[PDB]
């Protein structure tokens, strides 16, 4: 089950970043359950932002996010400015810090920069806070796993008659 | 909590040292009076519960 | 579980009859076939009698055959033994106990079991002689080092000795009795202690003799 | 399976509480019942030895690998669950096999002891009687209560009634 | 370590909740913590971040621990933010760890 | 359990090194001893087949998961210790069960072969002798050393002495 | 473990007597019953004799019954066989060996075992004829490619051939013997080698014939 986070951002943040690597409707798009936060002006610093998600369900939820790593200094300055980037995630049962790193890497799917995905389980009644300065891939909707299922990894075709 | 015996939390002031052949842990075991976490907490908890004195 | 009661002990003169009776609890007595055995003072075990769970057959031992009588009652859970013409060959400790016996001496309920209900409780210590039940005489054996108490000139000998009401049990040695030329026995009991507390502690030895109702207490000093 | 307990003996003797394998006789004196000590004691000793070898176990010491009040890593937790469930299934199968085999062996051992006592009594009654098949012995001349005990005491002499039985069967 | 058996040392890395708290506690300098032994080497840098209040506090402390073998030396080079160990621990003997909720019966 | 080895044969023949199941006879010639080849060879072949099926094992290759000269992570080390101790206990129990069952089966199989040879010799001596019970055969007329070998060679004819035995038992 | 010694081979004329004797070591010989078997040249196996561990019964084979004699001694661990009137039907390889036999031919110590002590060692190759023990004649068969050696006109035929003292064993082919119209046999033995080392290496063939004490060595060249 996908549940919207309700995160809001000021007019200084362009939350509709797209790229040619993720095609959805013939145009450049991104992941459906995530949003790319960059500076609206192509040379300004990303403002220090704080966002809080509060779980209101009776069951545990599963939240995923991403840490961006540009491929050049020019891309970093264009996307998040010349400021020192710092990302901090904090909850009652989880605390971590991530710093974006610029590095030259080979092209995969036509792109050199990378994104490291992280995930955690938020328990009912807990609050999770993201304090970011630029480079955070925010979760537009979080996930909730429901029930038990049998996972099968195979290559044989499906027979719906036996 | 077993971690509070090593770090010296208030709730473990009665159990900072001692000797025993069986250590009993409870569900309400408090390890941090100041909020925080422990790296490789499962291995340390196993080491403490397997020990017989501190 | 293993709790019992025994009666019939004392000082019986030769020629009269002894009557012993033991009653156990903590289990179903009406099924276990019981045995009476005797052990002469010193060593040596000699079986006396066996009885079925219902009292069908006795099968006495040839040493006391036709002279003793074993009986049991399952209502009050009691086992009694009566013997007459008590010669010197009958002064011994008599144990009533449940031993591994033929199956039909037991009941069908405990056949299918590996429990092997074990017993033998305590003793009786029957003695036959010209009674002359005497009272004990206690003397304190006073000076690492040691100190003790010597109890002499009494009869019979179901005597017990303790140190400080039965508290000190380390390094203690209770020696066997010695019979002498006056029909009387003696017994020493000592305890060791390092050589630094001569006039320091309160050392008290207690002696209990049952068939004289005698309780003696003594203290040791340099 | 021998033909004694589940074979030619088509009925058990619930009234025979004296033992597992006993004798029931009907002579001119009347009806009487007794029990054989040897076979019953053999069966009891074998069953008690089985139980004694069964109930003893040192059970090498084990300790806790899973935390009860905290969360374990998911992959190692799944590995531990898989291992412990496999061990549970293995022990369950072995328990089933042991129980079934031991029950079968106990029943067939009781049957074998019954047939062995039967063959002993037959070797005793060699040439003076016949077996009707339903566990009984059609004595062709007679047997006193003392003769019955002699059959129990394994002291019955057949050369004492051999010529009598021969003369009774011929005439 | 001067003992014939191994010892167990724990320490903490502080993480403030605001820039003001960091400047008041350790100043405006660049904080760096380095732990080094013959069998262990690590580096920790305190990080400022806004976090919800737990037990009334927002800043956090990450606890670390290691086993020092007999005859080994362990060095802490810190610039501010280190939670120092006043006393270290030594585990003695074996024990059976039980995690349960049933009460204790001292008669069985 | 059959009544042969632990039953009516109350004594073994330590002096009979010729085989596991042999004959001892006493006739007018004197005392003699021999051994039956068939039952002994059957028992030996069965035991050797047991041993052959026992000693063969491919023992699928395994490798080292625990380091001997370095320290392993505590949790995974505890998991490995738990798993290996559980496997040790399982194999110990299976070894105990296999050993006990195989010993019981070997003893009872020797007993069964003894009783089968006994029944063979009885079918040979059908109507010319009687079995006293203690493993012996009270021959009512006679038996030569050649007759003894014929009993061994399974060639003894009872119709040759049937009328003789009948006349000796009647008169 | 498996180490032996055999004696009695050679060239015996028809009508005389052959005597063979084999002695083994590495085990307890005094318990295993031993067997003598023969195999005619070519193929075909025919059993000769069996003996008990103590020599109680022989039970000879009908083909040589009453004509041969097998015997054994457990002190020196030896097994001998003697046969007379050696016709052409006796020229064969005689193997002394331990085979799976009836149990009483063996001892009670090796009954309870799955070892199945296995043997058959080597051969003897007895031959009977007008002896005429001849010496071999060697000729070098000289030119991928091949080269070899041909040994002809000798008797008997316990011949062996090696290449460079027994070093080169790849691609070698030792062919069976061929008997001809003069009571003499022949045998070729070749070895292959690529066609690039004609005048390059030292190719030497060695031929050993035992019942003439003959050792021949030859070299191959274009
Ligand atoms: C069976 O006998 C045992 C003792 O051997 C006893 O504990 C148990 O209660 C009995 N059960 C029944 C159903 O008779
Ligand atoms: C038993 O026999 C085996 C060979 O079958 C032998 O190796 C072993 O030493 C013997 N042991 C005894 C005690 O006789």
């Amino acid at each position: 089950n996908k549940i919207s986070t309700g995160f809001t951002y000021g007019s200084s943040i362009n939350s509709a970043g797209t790229t040619r690597a993720c095609m959805r409707n013939g145009g450049n798009s991104f992941y459906a359950e995530l949003k790319w936060l960059v500076s609206k002006s192509k040379g300004q610093n990303f403002p220090q932002t704080t966002n809080t998600y509060r779980n209101t369900d009776t069951a545990e939820h599963l939240i995923m996010w991403g840490i961006h790593h540009p491929s050049s200094t020019q891309e970093k300055n264009d996307l998040y400015g010349t400021q020192s980037l710092s990302i901090s995630v904090g909850s009652s049962t989880y605390r971590n810090n991530f710093v974006p790193v610029v590095g030259a890497r080979p092209q995969v799917n036509g792109q050199s920069g990378r994104i490291d995905f992280h995930w955690t389980l938020v328990q009912p009644g807990d609050n999770i806070t993201f304090s970011h300065n630029g480079g955070l891939i925010a979760p537009s909707r979080v996930s909730k796993l429901i029930g038990r299922g049998l996972g099968i990894q195979s290559d044989a075709p499906i027979d719906n008659n036996c | 909590h077993p971690i509070g015996m090593l770090i010296g939390t208030p709730a473990c002031d009665l159990h900072l040292t001692g000797m025993w052949d069986t250590l009993i842990e409870r569900e309400n075991a408090i390890a941090y009076c100041y909020p925080g976490a422990t790296v490789n907490v499962e291995a340390l908890r196993q080491k403490i519960m397997e020990s017989g004195g501190i | 579980q293993v709790q019992l009661l025994e009666s019939g002990g004392g000082v019986v003169q030769p020629g009269r009859s002894l009557r012993l009776s033991c009653a156990a609890s903590g289990f179903t007595f009406s099924n276990y076939g019981m045995h009476w055995v005797r052990q002469a003072p010193g060593k040596g075990l000699e079986w006396v009698a066996i009885i079925s769970f219902d009292g069908s057959k006795k099968y006495y031992a040839n040493s006391v055959k036709g002279r003793s009588t074993i009986s049991r009652d399952n209502s009050k859970n009691t086992l009694s033994l009566q013997m007459e013409s008590l010669g010197p060959e009958d002064t011994a400790l008599y144990y009533c106990a449940k031993l591994p016996s033929p199956y039909y001496f037991d009941s069908r309920f405990v056949w299918v079991a590996a429990s092997a209900f074990h017993f033998w409780g305590q003793g009786i210590l029957v003695t036959v002689s010209s009674a002359s039940t005497k009272g004990p005489s206690v003397f304190p054996l006073a000076p690492t080092a040691a100190l003790g108490c010597l109890v002499k000139d009494y009869f019979p000998e179901p005597v017990t000795v303790s140190w400080n009401s039965g508290a000190l049990t380390s390094g203690v040695h209770t020696f066997p009795a010695v019979l002498q030329s006056s029909g009387l026995y003696s017994l020493s009991s000592v305890v060791t202690v390092p050589s630094s507390s001569l006039g320091t502690q309160t050392y008290i030895c207690n002696v209990n003799h049952k068939p004289s109702n005698t309780k003696v207490d003594k203290r040791v000093e340099p | 399976l021998f033909g004694a307990i589940a074979g030619f003996l088509e009925n058990g003797w619930e009234g025979m509480v004296d033992g597992w394998y006993g004798f029931r006789h009907q002579n001119a004196q009347g009806t009487g019942q007794a029990a054989d000590y040897k076979s019953t004691q053999a069966a009891i000793d074998q069953i008690t030895g089985k139980l004694n070898r069964l109930v003893e176990k040192t059970n090498t010491e084990f300790e806790s690998i899973e935390s009860e009040f905290s969360e374990i890593e998911h992959q190692i937790g799944n590995v531990i669950n898989w291992t412990k469930d496999s061990i549970t299934d293995i022990w369950t199968y072995q328990a089933e096999l042991l129980v079934a085999m031991e029950n079968q062996h106990t029943i067939d051992m009781a049957d074998s002891e019954m047939l062995n006592l039967y063959e002993r009594v037959r070797k005793q009654l060699r040439q003076n009687a016949e077996e009707d098949g339903k566990g009984c012995f059609e004595i062709y001349h007679a047997c006193d209560d003392s003769c019955m005990e002699s059959i129990r005491n394994n002291t019955y002499d057949h050369s004492q009634y051999r010529e009598e039985a021969l003369l009774n069967r011929l005439n």
